[PDB]
RNA sequence: GCUG
């Protein structure tokens, strides 16, 4: 709302909902999304593609 | 460039098309103004089902 | 069928059959232009 | 490159008078009072003769000949 | 002094505009090719002392084209694009090699092929008047300053660096101070730094595995003993207190004396080379190697002595600290600091390298021959190859790829081929300057407009897009440096009474009054009086003893006086104000248009000057003789020489909002316009050109000096301000039909097909061959209608799509690989031309005309930054008429001018209204212009309302508008884009072997790519079954079998793994994803794959 | 040089003097064409350069015979009975200087041009009026009379001719004597007191007509035609209106 | 291509035309953020009849008349549709029979030809029969008396006085009874996007997606007929200062100048007071760039008296079809002071922002305060200093756009 | 490199 730009809160209200419901705040970053999402192809198609499909197989 | 982003998560499609864009003030909101010669290349596939069939044949 | 070309700078019409380097004589100029065609041709003035 | 035949918007013949314009001109004609004995009275018309830049001669110096 | 103007067109015949790209290429054909034969004169070889190769005189000959074994005739430009050949001439040197035992000398051996920039003084094009220039083909009105390098003619961008030989005092990532100088020397390039990483100061070079602390680096350069250094460092208590902790490092370790200071260097020295090269270079003599030629190397020693380095590396330590407290880091944005670096410069390099590389390889060949072959004599001419040289400066000049390894030298896009889209396109792309950061992302760096940039820099001319700031364009009245002598710089100093550094303790350089004098980073010694020295150095350069670009600055902070004779720096003429009184006197004035004085005369008289960006911070430019004060020291020749070449064609620029001033820059460049007088006979890959181009009715000072009337680039349009049919909303355009039918906007687009018939080494050659007959008809088959009876086609006739230009057969025998017109609109053959290229090859050139009409969607720009689309074509009665009779030939919607706030276009309709009837052409020139009033008054005579609204009635209803319309001529200018050839569709068609997915070009039938932001738009509205249907079905579906037990994908219902049938089951897969399968197997990631039967 | 696309352009907005109402449309197609539907012309020159000539010949046409190609040049080619129905002279491009293209010696433009009747809603250069405009007569009226020095500026504020000052008592007092000439520029509104004092108006009924025609033929009988094809078209319906019921 | 938001795709109808352009309705293109100044758009057909049926359900515009972030209307009356629609609805527009039929005309085109057009009883009736503006705009509403939908909206326009909710002196308060415009005129309020007061949007939400849609494309046919007739226009004459503003300036500069010279000396003779937060050349810098601001919007409200009820520049503005109050006083009165980062321009030389002031010069003018308008013209400094700030903003899109992404 |  300082920038103007008027939103709903229930996307808001999404957002940190998602970012805090496992345990702690997860950040949506590269690294948030490990801590997030079980499967591989969604973080394969997410940055780190090298280390996360070796890991993976592993 | 990448397979993961340039080949898996966006693919290039055919039946597309590319042009400039105009405006018409006569068309109604749902509907937009396609030139004849993309009409000709790009084609829809229409089994006759006896309710086309006339239409078809012509 | 002969075929005649004009040089660039001497503008003199030389005779180059098949394989022949294109040097025009009366000159020493290497770029030579076909002549226009014969054939009639047809524009819309629109 | 070479004069315009008719006006662009009224469409009046403007091709036979670029050789009568040059020579008011190279006379003490006025450009204004030079196009109008030519009699270009409306705007649009004057401007094809005062605005047009004669490249045919300058491009020939280059053609075959 | 009303004539102030006439001075920017005198600079102007002399320097300024293309010049500075041309003047730079003379010097370095002229003087820096010998300073480089100097330098890496003399090449002697280890297998036999006696051998010496040095060169004497080096020379750049006239540009010929030899096409036979000895002709060596003289080629021309439009020759050499038209063949595709390069245009070059010889680099001959003059040799005194060693021979069987004597000293042979050789004067005149071709070394190899140097490009040449065209105007320049080795061109033939120089020199030639009018008349001469039409047998040559080449436009009188052409920039310069290009090469034509295999038939392109490519432009070396000017780069912008900050400075060599100048200290630069910059905060690390870490927020911690430190300071670099690069020295560019004749010999050797390299990075010198000084760093406090732990709050202590360390010394860091290239050559040197680990940071040295500084103390010891002062020790082994000579100053032994702890308060000499800190002496010179500093004697204030802060100074000394923080260079303390860097005093107790050196007293831990043992380092007491130079030896133990060289020798502690020389542990660390990288001793990369341990093959070929001998045994010598003790560690001790590495380092006073180093400490001599590789640290700091623009000081010189004298006879190895430091006494000239350790207190410049003094005056770099004491720069570090006083920042460090304040946090006063050096801006790396201020253009003082920055040199830009023209053609000259990266030729220079680039032959540097190559002249090195060469005389490398002769000695590696004479160790190898001389020692070992034989008695009979090694003469090095015969073995000296010509290739090496050639061929390295044209592929960098071909492909823009700046890679020198000696120099770390990796920079790519040093070229760019030259814009024929305009005359103004080509001008703009000579003034471009290109920056060293391009990385940058960051909004306040490099890409914000820099005050210090006024008056070198034009401030609106910009590309808007991935480099908005990154890439910047030279202002008209700007000249850039070149380097010079400085012996007499030198001399005047020490006599203006500047004593020397050698014979003072550094306890000196401390005192408040005590001033440091540096010449191009050399200090030359104190002052006590730095005035004198100033005001004493400008009188003299004014009488012009000394050269007229030599800078003198002086900065009060750090107490330094600064002389830059070092080239690169922008330069821009002032007028001289002396007591509240300019110095051109208005006779002056008048003598310069009469002929008595030229431009020169008016510099050494003391009447202008010529100051840098760092002199502009010592004066007090006044713009206009109104604003004169006491304080103002000199006066601004002409203001609208601030702006640039494609800023100057807008008209009334200042009365527009900024950005719009932007847009103009960039869309003039892409306007469809004559090119040259030899616009005919070029065979370029792209011309467009204007049936009927006009003049502007509003002209600028710019457009008079660029010669742009001579060839223009647009046409005049009567322009209604309305709006009508609402086909007109978003920045959309209504044109009427009679206009466009009678020529208005009519364009040719002239494109070219090359084909080239090769003879391999088989002694088998490709051929024409007739056209093929059909013997029933007794005529071609319609595929080779139009080829004549040699194979070629021939000009004047319409070619369709599908048809063969020219018939061509490649041995495997031969096998007909045919160039077929592909367009999707007929052309006509115009010329065809057959030549021979640098190796004769048949070459064959095409030149193909089509000629557009504007049609809806075509794009128009007004020059004032309003870019619109043709919406609506209509027809001439429904377009509404005043009482003269003039329908506007454009109408424009009034929606566009609030917002973008262009006041300018509304002035320029009224001023050309009012030019057209009285039958003159108004000035819109920046700054300055006519004035509405005086417009007004010219129209009230003629018949005309003063506001230029007038009254008119509407052509489809008959009856009078309710509003008064505005209604003027404005110039319009046709935009290169155009809708027939920005207009793709695909169905079905070829699909890249590699994924089977479609191509991704228009001319390869392409196919257009769903990307993840459509892909995520469509997750959100929820539809499952479309996704599936755009990236699977209609991209790449396909069907892999792969088996039930293993997991892995089989072929035919069978599994060479578990080679068992039985298991193997069908899946459908996107094709790409049986790539990335088969790729992760391959390699050894299994994406084993479970398979369920849908339920 | 003159590229033959735009050449062909050129030569399609040439006006001719033959008369439309004698020939007839040409159908669809038909390319060939036939006495009534079409007029042929042919124009051939080849530039050479004048036996006799000046040393210095700076000027191109002392230099050379036929530089520039005019539409003088220009040669009607009569097909079948058309030369008995036309005299000569009857047929020419009207202008007779417009200047199609320029040649240097050497150069040659040989061609045959097929003119055919058309309307001006296909293509403009089928129109035949340079400009056809209608304005509705001006009426100036002074609300109150106006006398002295202010005659002299409301003078000045309207066109050269309309505001005539006359001395009835040896005092100027102004009347409107040609309001047919004021072109409207509404200069009066910007002096604050004859703002009030004058009312600029259009007689809405009474429209002065202006037709300038491009050769073609003559104006009146270009405004005769035109009454008579809407006179047509009104007709073409009631036709149709006939057929239906 | 640059796909933002859920509406950069959405599906079309398609209706083959001879021109080739891909030709839609303007009222749809700020869902696109397309303008048309050489824009090219990709068009893609479904190739099965279950992704033919997901695109006209879920992505058809009908369907996605409103943004999911707010549930405000996102296709709605842009420009010139705007401003025919206030000029159509103001008090003075009146209209005889003739006049009134053809307007109405316009609406009988795509499906509306079978529908029988119910012409409201005239608003004048005997000195004159007449009708009114207000009257015809409310045909688009309910075209004909078979016709359903019943709108009804009672809301505050822009330019509302504050008091007589409906007998406002500037006729800005709109009430629509039965698909009548009973008051006020329309503007980016009613008519136009980001508004949940939009005619548009009530329809929507009371009578459906296709009433809404008939209701725009009648707007769409109606309002450009009414202007080209009518005559909209911008000259030099618009954006011309007048008397009153022009004297006022010279007042209003003088006077600005002048205080500021006086916190100028305060902070270097006397003792400037200073903000508790704040400290000394940050006071003084921040109450002289409130003091500049006070003479630019002194000098904008004389220019917005003096302007006529009939500046094209003005009615643009009163309407929101394009522009606004501070575009229209940069034009006729004086251009602000331009900042950099929340701030005056920076010394690019030491002490000094150019050559041609004085080192240490804090004065307004020396550090980018533009007196001049863009009608007088920019002085050379002034034009630099404008340049930088106008940079600073094309740099930051260019650099956002990769960011946002 | 430029358009979008
Ligand atoms: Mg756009
Ligand atoms: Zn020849
Ligand atoms: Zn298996």
């Amino acid at each position: 709302v300082n920038h103007g730009m008027s939103i709903d809160r229930r996307h808001v209200m999404l957002l940190s909902d998602l970012m805090t419901y496992k345990g702690e705040v997860l950040g949506i970053t590269r690294f948030g999304l490990a801590k997030m999402k079980e499967s591989v192809l969604m973080l394969a198609s997410f940055e780190k593609t090298a280390d996360h499909l070796f890991d993976a197989a592993y | 460039q990448g397979r993961f982003r340039g080949n898996l998560s966006g693919k290039r499609v055919d039946f597309s098309g590319r042009t400039v864009i105009s405006p018409d003030p006569n068309l109604r909101i749902d509907e937009v103004a396609v030139p004849v010669h993309v009409a000709k290349i790009l084609t829809f596939p229409e089994k006759v089902n006896k309710a086309n069939i006339n239409f078809l044949r012509k | 069928q002969p075929m005649i070309y004009i040089c660039g700078e001497c503008h003199t019409e030389n005779e180059i059959k098949s394989r022949d380097p294109i040097r025009c004589r009366e000159c020493g100029y290497r770029i030579m232009y076909k002549k226009r065609t014969k054939r009639l041709v047809v524009f819309d003035a629109r | 490159m070479i004069i315009p035949v008719r006006c662009f918007t009224c469409g009046k013949i403007v091709g036979n008078k670029w050789e009568a314009y040059l020579g008011l001109l190279q006379a003490e004609y006025t450009e204004g009072d030079a196009l109008d004995a030519l009699g270009l009275k409306r705007y649009c018309c004057r401007r094809m003769l005062l605005a047009h830049v004669d490249l045919i001669e300058k491009l020939l110096n280059y053609a075959p000949l | 002094v009303e004539e102030k103007w006439r001075l920017l067109p005198a600079f102007l015949k002399v320097k300024g505009l293309v010049k500075q790209h041309i003047d730079s290429f003379n010097y370095f054909i002229n003087v820096e090719i010998k300073k480089i034969m100097k330098a890496n004169e003399k090449v002697t070889s280890d297998a036999d002392p006696m051998w010496y190769l040095k060169y004497l005189n080096i020379y750049v000959g006239l540009p010929d084209v030899e096409e036979s074994f000895n002709v060596t005739r003289p080629v021309s430009p439009h020759e050499c694009r038209l063949r595709d050949m390069t245009y070059s001439a010889p680099i001959t040197v003059d040799i005194e090699y060693t021979r069987g035992s004597q000293r042979i000398i050789r004067n005149a051996l071709p070394i190899g092929r140097m490009p040449i920039m065209l105007r320049s003084s080795n061109c033939v094009l120089t020199g030639k008047t009018p008349a001469e220039f039409a047998k040559l083909n080449e436009c009188p009105l052409d920039p310069g300053g290009y090469f034509i390098v295999k038939g392109v003619e490519k432009v070396i961008l000017i780069q912008e660096q900050l400075s060599k030989n100048r200290i630069i005092v910059e905060a690390d990532r870490k927020g911690a101070v430190g300071a670099s100088v690069t020295s560019s020397t004749h010999e050797k390039k390299s990075r010198t730094n000084m760093a406090v990483k732990q709050g202590r100061f360390y010394l860091r070079h290239n050559t040197l595995s680990e940071d040295i602390p500084i103390v010891i680096i002062f020790k082994a350069m000579g100053v032994e003993s702890d308060q000499e250094i800190v002496q010179m460092i500093g004697t204030e208590e802060h100074v000394m207190a923080a260079f303390g902790p860097s005093l107790e490092e050196c007293q831990k370790a043992q380092i007491f004396t130079q030896m133990q200071a060289l020798k502690y260097i020389g542990n660390k020295v990288r001793r990369q080379r341990m093959w070929g090269g001998g045994p010598k270079k003790t560690k001790i003599e590495e380092a006073r190697e180093l400490l001599a030629s590789t640290i700091l190397t623009h000081v010189p020693v004298k006879e190895f002595n430091f006494r000239a380095k350790c207190i410049y590396t003094a005056v770099m330590v004491r720069r570090v600290i006083l920042a460090q407290g304040d946090n006063k880091v050096d801006d790396r944005d201020y253009y003082g600091n920055k040199r830009l670096e023209l053609a000259g410069q990266l030729l220079s390099l680039l032959f540097e390298d190559l002249f090195k590389k060469f005389n490398s390889e002769m000695k590696k060949i004479a160790d190898q021959v001389i020692p070992k072959q034989r008695a009979a004599q090694f003469d090095v001419v015969k073995h000296m190859r010509q290739d090496q040289i050639t061929n390295g400066m044209v592929n960098a000049i071909s492909t823009g790829n700046w890679s020198l390894k000696r120099f770390k030298m990796d920079r790519q896009g040093v070229t760019q081929v030259l814009s024929r889209l305009s005359y103004i396109s080509a001008l703009g792309m000579m003034t471009r300057i290109s920056s060293q950061f391009e990385k940058t992302r960051k909004v306040s760096g490099p890409r914000s407009l820099q005050p210090s940039q006024w008056g070198m820099l034009c401030p609106s001319d910009t590309p808007e897009g991935e480099a908005c700031g990154l890439v910047k364009n030279l202002a008209l009245m700007t000249h850039i440096t070149t380097d010079m002598e400085d012996g007499p710089i030198v001399k005047l100093a020490s006599n203006l009474g500047v004593e020397d550094v050698n014979l003072l303790c550094g306890e000196e350089l401390s005192y408040p009054n005590v001033f440091l004098v540096f010449l191009n980073g050399n200090i030359l010694g104190v002052i006590r009086d730095h005035k004198k020295l100033v005001n004493t150095f400008r009188l003299m350069r004014r009488a012009g003893y000394i050269n007229e670009f030599v800078s003198i600055s002086t900065n009060l902070t750090d107490r330094c006086v600064y002389i830059s004779s070092d080239g690169g720096r922008l330069c821009r003429p002032y007028i001289i104000v002396k007591k509240q009184k300019p110095a051109v006197t208005n006779k002056h004035m008048e003598e310069l248009a009469q002929g008595y004085r030229n431009f020169e005369d008016f510099l050494h008289e003391s009447l202008v000057e010529y100051l840098d960006v760092n002199e502009e911070n010592d004066c007090n430019i006044a713009l206009y003789e109104h604003t004169i004060n006491k304080d103002t020291t000199h006066l601004e020749i002409e203001p609208f020489t601030l702006l640039g070449v494609c800023a100057g064609l807008i008209p009334y620029p200042h009365h527009n909002q900024s950005p719009r001033n932007t847009y103009q820059c960039a869309m003039g460049k892409q306007a469809m316009g004559t090119i040259g007088y030899n616009q005919r006979n070029r065979i370029d890959t792209l011309m467009y050109l204007l049936a009927y181009p006009q003049k502007p009715m509003v002209k600028t000072k710019t457009i008079e000096l660029i010669e742009f009337e001579k060839l223009p680039a647009g046409q005049n349009a009567t322009v209604a301000v309305m709006s009508y049919s609402g086909y007109d909303i978003e920045d959309a355009l209504v044109l009427n039909k009679a206009s466009l039918d009678r020529g208005f906007g009519r364009c040719l687009v002239y494109k070219n097909a090359k084909c080239t018939l090769k003879r391999y080494t088989n002694q088998t050659f490709d051929k024409v061959m007739g056209p093929m007959l059909d013997a029933a008809t007794r005529k071609p088959i319609w595929r080779h209608e139009i080829l004549d009876a040699d194979g070629i086609c021939s000009p004047g006739e319409k070619v369709e799509n599908k048809q063969v230009l020219v018939n061509k057969s490649m041995p495997t025998q031969y096998k007909d690989v045919p160039i077929t017109y592909k367009g999707a609109t007929d052309s006509y053959i115009e010329k065809v031309m057959i030549s021979s290229n640098a190796e004769d090859a048949f070459l064959i050139k095409m030149l193909l005309r089509q000629t557009r009409r504007p049609e809806i969607g075509d794009k128009f720009s007004s020059r004032h930054g309003q870019k619109g689309v043709c919406g609506l074509i209509v027809p001439q009665e429904d377009m509404p008429f005043c009482d003269s009779g003039i329908c506007p030939d454009i109408i424009m919607n009034p929606h566009g001018f609030p917002s973008r706030m262009t006041v300018g276009k509304l002035i320029e309709l009224l001023a050309g209204k009012a030019g057209v009837l009285d039958g003159r052409f108004h000035y819109g020139t920046a700054f300055g212009g006519s004035k509405v009033k005086d417009v007004c008054e010219d129209l009230v005579r003629h018949g005309y309302n003063y506001l230029g609204k007038d009254y008119v009635t509407s052509g489809i209803t008959g009856e009078p508008l309710e509003a008064y319309i505005y209604f003027g001529p404005v110039y319009y200018q046709k935009l290169k884009h155009m809708v027939l050839d920005k207009m793709h569709a695909r169905a079905r068609g070829p699909r890249a072997v590699l994924t089977r997915q479609p191509t991704e070009g228009r001319s390869r039938d392409g196919g257009l790519r769903l990307g993840e932001m459509e892909r995520d738009c469509l997750i959100g509205y929820g539809a499952s079954m479309l996704l599936l249907e755009r990236l699977m079905i209609s991209s790449d579906a396909f069907e892999v079998d792969v088996c039930g037990q293993c997991g892995l994908l089989g072929y035919s219902g069978w599994c060479h793994y578990c080679k068992s049938s039985c298991h193997v089951s069908s899946l459908r897969i996107p094709y790409a994803c049986k790539l990335l399968f088969q790729e992760l197997q391959s390699m050894n990631i299994i994406p084993r794959l479970k398979l369920s039967k849908y339920n | 040089i003159v590229q033959d696309e735009i050449l062909a352009h050129r030569l399609g907005l040439i006006p001719i003097h033959a008369d439309p109402r004698l020939f007839e449309y040409r159908n669809q197609g038909d390319e060939e064409g036939t006495e009534i539907d079409t007029l042929q012309f042919r124009l051939q020159v080849r530039c050479t350069r004048n036996p006799h000539a000046a040393k210095d010949s700076s000027d191109p046409n002392e230099l050379y015979v036929n530089h520039k190609v005019y539409t003088r040049h220009m040669t009607w080619i009569p097909l079948g009975n058309q030369a008995d129905l036309f005299p000569e002279g009857t047929i020419r491009p009207v202008h007779d200087d417009i200047l199609i293209a320029q040649l240097r010696p050497g150069q040659e433009i040989d061609l045959l041009m097929h003119c055919v009747k058309g309307i001006g809603k296909d293509h403009a250069k089928f129109s035949p009026v340079a400009t056809a405009s209608y304005r509705l007569l001006p009426d100036i009226t002074l609300l109150e009379p106006v006398e002295g020095e202010a005659a002299e500026e409301l003078s000045r504020c309207f066109s050269p001719g309309v505001i005539e000052v006359q001395e009835v008592q040896g005092k100027k007092v102004a009347r409107v004597a040609n309001p047919r000439l004021d072109t409207f520029s509404r200069e009066i509104f910007r002096n604050e007191k004859l703002k009030k004092v004058v009312r600029l108006a259009r007689v809405r009924d009474h429209y002065i007509f202006s037709v300038e025609s491009t050769g073609v033929l003559p104006p009146d009988v270009l405004v005769s035609e035109a009454i008579k094809v809407l006179m047509g078209k009104c007709r073409r319906f009631l036709d149709e209106l006939d057929a239906v019921q | 291509q640059p796909s933002l938001h859920k509406l950069s795709i959405m599906a079309h109808l398609a209706r083959v035309k001879p021109h080739r352009t891909f030709r839609f309705n303007e009222c749809v293109c700020t869902p696109y953020n397309a303008d048309f100044d050489g824009d090219e758009m990709n068009l893609h057909l479904p190739q099965t009849e279950e992704a033919k049926a997901e695109a006209l359900v879920l992505m058809g515009t009908k369907a996605n008349l409103v943004t999911p972030r707010n549930g405000e209307p996102l296709i709605a009356a842009i420009q010139d549709f705007l401003t025919g629609a206030y000029l159509l609805t103001l008090k003075d527009t009146f209209f005889d029979r003739a006049k009134a039929c053809q307007i109405i005309a316009s609406i009988l085109v795509g499906k509306d030809e079978k529908i029988k057009v119910r012409l409201p009883p005239p608003t004048i009736l005997k000195p004159v029969t007449l009708w009114t503006g207000k009257q015809i705009f409310s045909v688009i509403l309910r075209p004909s008396d078979d016709n359903p939908v019943r709108a009804n909206l009672r809301t505050k326009g822009k330019q509302y006085c504050g008091k007589g909710e409906d007998l406002c002196a500037n006729d800005s308060y709109v009430t629509i009874q039965n698909s009548e415009l009973m008051s006020g005129s329309m503007d980016k309020g009613t008519l136009g996007s980001g508004s949940k007061n939009n005619i548009f949007y009530i329809l929507l939400r009371d009578w459906g997606q296709n009433e809404a849609a008939d209701a725009m494309s009648r707007l769409a046919r109606l309002a450009p007929v009414y202007l080209s007739n009518r005559g909209f226009s911008i000259g030099i004459g618009d954006v011309t200062p007048g008397q009153g503003l022009l004297k006022a300036k010279y007042e209003l500069l003088n006077a600005g100048y002048k205080k500021c010279d006086e916190y100028i000396e305060a902070l270097n003779t006397g003792k400037l007071q200073q903000q508790p937060g704040c400290t000394a050349e940050e006071t003084l810098e921040a109450l002289i760039l409130k003091e500049l601001s006070v003479i630019r919007d002194h000098a904008g409200s004389a220019c917005l008296r003096e302007l006529d009820k009939s500046n094209s520049p003005l009615t643009m503005a009163l309407c929101g079809s394009k522009g606004s109050f501070i575009n229209i006083s940069q034009m006729i009165a004086c251009v602000g002071q331009q900042a950099i980062s929340g701030s005056r321009v920076p010394d690019g030389f030491e002490n000094r922002s150019l050559p041609h002031f004085e080192k240490h010069s804090k004065l307004p003018a020396a550090k980018g305060f533009v007196a001049n308008s863009f009608y007088s013209g920019l002085t050379p400094t002034e034009f630099f200093f404008h340049t930088m700030a106008g940079r600073e903003g094309l740099v930051d899109t260019a650099v956002k756009t990769a960011e946002t992404g």
